[PDB]
């Protein structure tokens, strides 16, 4: 359910800090909201307001009036401009990680045990991959500048 | 003095053998020390950036 690990989803950018934020007040409005207020109808005590009231036949029509239904400010799922957008950033991000975060670890395997270990043979294959590891060194602060 | 300069300069070249094999560990010997530390700052960055 994560304020531990929902205000740490951004990367090294600080443009998602407006995003995150707004997200957050709205979510902890809405709660707020509906545990504030009754969660039920109305009384409408109809049987002390038609006997007092001066008018005949006054407090009786009112009642079964507000009972039946009425209108308020509600919304379809029609316009669902977020649930769109939820599948298009997963194929730029979720999806874009099994071609490259997969292929970082399957570089570092490989490269850990060519340097580790058959002699001459095996240094040849290491000098590829120390060349590989050293410009990923470069790119590692590129990418987080 | 032909004898005697064969004696005085294996006495100098042993000295300076065990000299040359120590004056190395600062240059050749340092070259596989300083490799295997920028190798192991190097590893350590990449798994920090594949994390």
């Amino acid at each position: 359910l994560d304020w531990t690990k929902i205000v740490s989803k951004l990367g090294l950018s600080g443009q998602t800090a407006a995003a995150l934020t707004s997200f957050k007040k709205r979510n902890d409005e809405a709660k707020r909201i509906l545990f504030e207020l009754k969660q039920q109808p109305s009384n409408v005590d109809f049987a002390f307001y038609k006997s007092t009231l001066k008018n005949t036949a006054i407090v009786d029509k009112i009642q079964s009036d507000v009972s039946k239904f009425t209108p308020s400010k509600a919304n379809l799922s029609k316009q669902l401009n977020l649930i769109e957008s939820f599948e298009a950033k997963a194929l730029e991000n979720a999806k874009e990680t099994e071609s490259v975060v997969l292929a970082e670890l399957t570089d570092l395997e490989k490269t850990l045990e060519n340097i580790e270990s058959x002699x001459x043979x095996x240094x040849x294959x290491x000098x590829x991959x120390x060349x590989x590891x050293x410009x990923x060194x470069x790119x590692x602060x590129x990418x987080x500048x | 003095i032909l004898l005697v300069t064969f004696l005085g300069f294996i006495a100098l070249i042993s000295k300076t053998v065990a000299p040359l094999y120590g004056e190395m560990a600062k240059n050749r010997t340092d070259h596989v020390v300083g490799l295997l530390n920028q190798a192991r700052a190097d590893h350590v960055n990449a798994v920090k950036t594949r994390i």
